[PDB]
Parts: C-alpha cells; structure tokens; sequence
C-alpha cells in the first residue's frame, strides 16, 4: 500500500436557480460526477463526465 | 433534577432548552451531537482476491508413458499430452519420434496483491448505536464525551448524567450482505462460500487471508503444447474479481439514503438524519439558583425589526424590558415556531436587548421566555434573497407555516360564503315547511 497522487478537476461553475443547482463541468479527463439526495429516498446520480 | 425530553436526530444542530426546576431559577440547557455512529455486528464470510496460476515444470517423459494423478489443489488440472517432440537449446531432446509424452501440470493460487487488494465479504447484522454528544448548560462550557444510544447506559459528561434513548427508528443502511473493498462498502448479495461461479465476483474464495484451503472455480484448461515446445499452455477465465473491480457500480457510501457516511474501522454508518432520539439528562443541584436569588424582569415588550424566513438566523428582534439586581438571564423560546440564536442576555435595572431567530414561518408568533417572565413576539417575515444555501435549516417548517394572513382570510371567506348558502337554503325549506304546516291546521 502506497501514497499516489490522483489529479484535481477543476473546480466547477455553480449556479443556482429556485429548487435548482445548475453545474457547469469543465473537466480535463473523465471525471465521476455523483449526487445523491438526503432525504429518505437517495435518488442516486452516478455519471462520467468526459467534455464540458 | 431530571430533564427529560425529546430531541430530533440531527447532527450540527444543537437542541435547546430551559430545565425548570421548582423553587429554583430555569438553567439553560443545550444539547448537540457531533456525530451518530450505527455499527452493526459483522461477521467475516470469506476474501475474494485475484488469483494467480501456478504451474510446475511439466514432466517430460521420452521413449515411455506418464500417468496423471489427483492432487489437494485448488482447481488441480493435470494431462498427459502424448507424442511430443520437444526441442531445447542443445536440439531434441527426446530420443523417440513419438513414444513420449509431456505432462503439463496447474493450479489456482493467491496472487502477492490478494494481502492488499481483496475484497471481504461480510454478514451484517444488528450491532449497537453510539453517539458524541456534545452539552453545556447554565455557566459550565462545553463537554463531550461517548454516549451508547440505547436508552439504558448512562454517561457522566462535566458531572451531568446523560441517559440518551434508542433511535425512533431502526433503520440501518447495511444489508444482511455486505462486501467491503478499500474504504467502499457495496451492498452485494454476494454468493455463498464454494459456490462462486468462474469469471464471477466469488470465482476465488478464501476464509481469511492467510488460510490453507482456498476454493478456485475457473475453467483452468490444459492445452496441447505446441510441436517442438517444451511450456505448458493453458486457457482461464479471466479473473472475475477483476470484472467485478470494473463493474462495482455505485458504492454503498454514495446511495445511502439520510445523508449517511460509511466508514470501515469499525464498519459504521455516520451522521443519519433518521427519527428523533429521546433523552435524560440530571443536572447537578449546584447549578441551580432560588428564584428569589436571580433577576425580577417585567414590563416585556418584543419587537420584530427585521425578519426574513431563511434557512439561518434572517430573524431580528428587540425587547424593551424593566428589571432589577442587574445581571444575566436566560432566554429561550419553547415553541418550534422560532430557534433563538442567543442563549442569554446581560439585563441592566431598564434598557432594551436585543436577539437573533430562524423561523419558517411566514407571520411568526412565539413565546420568549426571558428567565421567570415571557413576552409574546409577532411580526411578518419576507422571502430569502438566496436560492441555494450550504447550510441545513436551523427552523422546522410547519404545515400551515407557510399560509400567510391573506390566504386564511380567503380560507375563511371561502367556507363562510360556502356554508352560508347551505345554511340559508335549508333555513328556508324549514320555514316554507312550518307555513305548509300552519297552512294545513
Ligand atoms: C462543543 O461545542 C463547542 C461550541 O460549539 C465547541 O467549542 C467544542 O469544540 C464542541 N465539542 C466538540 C467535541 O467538538
């Protein structure tokens, strides 16, 4: 077991509307992008973001 | 003195409350969780790694026959390939053209990162809950200290006894079958042990790490070596668990529901928002004053300034007041209509004081308690500037929180104008019926 050093996305554009998180995504490899709710019903996102 | 009560399960926001204790002075009392742990009781199944092919030195007999034999190995293959020619460096190295024969030997072992990188499936079942409770009350800062959610185990935090209840709820994220690999716990129906298909999450399986009997399901062949070759060729199921560390999916630690946060030493489940938490806690007698030792405070008038129902405290209020023996004294607002942000005030013989509430409501009316008085506080709250906030809400909204004056007097004038076209239609059949009545006698 070792110490490695992963890359750091850029950080995104937030933009908020009423009930609404609007992300802008500029990453520069594919990047995981997850959401989940936190309410009693997690709703789960789970996509790769390859392009803005 | 015993406080009892019940406080939401929630991390980050404090409970608060005024413990009154007949004959004395009300002392402050505020409650908040650090963190909620549920950790249930896991039992180690078996380790799933990727395995690695061992295969001996095949056993290369000229001019003359071999037999295979069973052997106590995982997943043990072994063939006679007859007529072999094979050629070396120094040339053939069998006399005979076709009387020989190679026995090719192989077997599922380990591989060196199965210490490291494996998988370990658990059995999970209901464990105990713990909490870091974090308490202040009257003059005594704070204090921490591990608590057992259970409802029977007390804990000595500053010299109060706190006895926190069980969880209203018993929900709990983790199935009866859970897998664990690195910091990532998935909820996997895994297969039992021995019945791990090849190419599958439990083709290899081993009852810990370091044990002596592994279990090896892989369609392991033996090949024909290749003419005037001395190796031993084989074809495998490509490692399962390799497959499975493609397609794990979504862990478990980002589709738990509540907010949870799953971590492994122990395997817990951190910070759910799930039901509410009944507590008691027994205040030591020394931090309580006779009423007759603190201040007298009258003549209380509130005034709302300025009030905005946001998620944090967008509630002003100030409150003129009349006193005397100048000093400090609690307040607390015992409704849910209102979460006060101060704890206490410093109360001079007259003057006014000013503090800080979250509410939802929309036209909020609350009590403030201030020490051995209260004081009835109204006014209208506008809507928050901000959309989105990162940071959860201090109030609890009601179900009529949000209906502001103008709907009730609509509510209202609806189902009077409603009723009384009832009211006066069946007034009138009554009195044309009593006339019909008096017609007749
Ligand atoms: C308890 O709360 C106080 C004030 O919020 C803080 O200073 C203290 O660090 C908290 N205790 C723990 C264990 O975080």
């Amino acid at each position: 077991k070792a110490k490695c050093i992963a890359t750091l996305a850029p950080e995104p554009l937030v933009e908020h509307k009423h009930r609404t998180l609007i992300l802008h995504l500029h990453p520069d490899h594919p990047t995981l992008l997850t959401t989940r709710s936190l309410g009693s019903d997690a709703n789960p996102t789970r996509q790769w973001i390859e392009r803005p | 003195y015993e406080h009892t009560a019940v406080m939401p399960n929630k991390v980050g926001i404090p409970y608060k409350a005024l413990v009154e204790r007949p004959g004395y002075a009300p002392v402050h009392l505020q409650i908040q969780l650090v963190n909620t742990r549920i950790i249930p009781s896991t039992n180690l199944e078996y380790i799933t790694c990727k395995y690695k092919t061992k295969v001996p030195s095949p056993v290369v007999k000229c001019c003359g026959a071999t037999q295979c034999t069973s052997k106590p190995h995982p997943d043990y293959q072994c063939q006679v390939f007859s007529g072999v020619y094979p050629f070396m460096y120094g040339g053939a190295y069998c006399f005979c053209d076709t009387e020989n024969t190679q026995m090719s030997e192989a077997y599922v072992e380990r591989s060196e990162e199965c210490s490291i990188d494996h998988a370990k499936a658990y059995k999970v079942h209901t464990g105990t809950v713990q909490a870091m409770v974090n308490i202040t009350y009257g003059s005594v800062s704070w204090r921490s200290a591990d608590v057992y959610v259970n409802g029977e185990t007390p804990a000595k935090i500053g010299d109060a006894k706190l006895i926190i209840g069980p969880l209203s709820s018993a929900w709990s994220p983790f199935d009866n079958k859970v897998v664990v690999y690195g910091h990532e716990v998935y909820n996997y129906d895994f297969p039992e042990y021995g019945t791990g298909k090849a190419g599958s999450f439990g083709d290899l399986q081993s009852r810990t790490s370091t044990s002596n009997d592994l279990y090896a399901n892989t369609n392991l062949k033996l090949q024909r070596p290749q003419a005037g070759i001395v190796h031993t060729p084989f074809t495998q199921v490509p490692s399962g668990f390799e497959r499975w560390k493609k397609d794990k999916g979504a862990p478990l630690n980002d589709v738990a529901p509540f907010g949870c946060s799953i971590a492994l030493e122990p395997l817990r489940a951190e910070n759910c928002a799930v039901g509410s938490i009944p507590i008691s806690i027994d205040i030591p007698d020394a931090a309580f004053t006779r009423i007759s030792e603190t201040p007298t405070v009258s003549d209380l008038e509130c005034k709302i300034t300025e009030c905005t129902y946001a998620f944090d405290f967008g509630g002003i209020a100030t409150v003129a007041y009349k006193s005397s023996k100048a000093g400090n004294c609690p307040i607390h607002s015992p409704s849910g209509v209102a979460v006060i942000k101060e704890n206490d005030v410093t109360l001079a013989e007259s003057g006014s004081f000013t503090f800080h509430f979250s509410t939802a409501n929309i036209h909020p009316a609350f009590k403030l308690q201030v020490c051995t008085s209260a004081v009835t506080c109204k006014g209208d709250c506008k809507p928050p500037k901000d959309h989105i906030v990162d940071y959860a809400a201090q109030h609890t909204e009601s179900f009529t929180s949000a209906i502001s004056a103008t709907a009730w007097s609509w509510i209202k004038v609806l189902v009077g104008g409603t009723s009384a076209f009832i009211v006066l239609g069946l007034i009138a059949t009554a009195v044309v019926a009593l006339v019909l009545f008096f017609h007749r006698h």
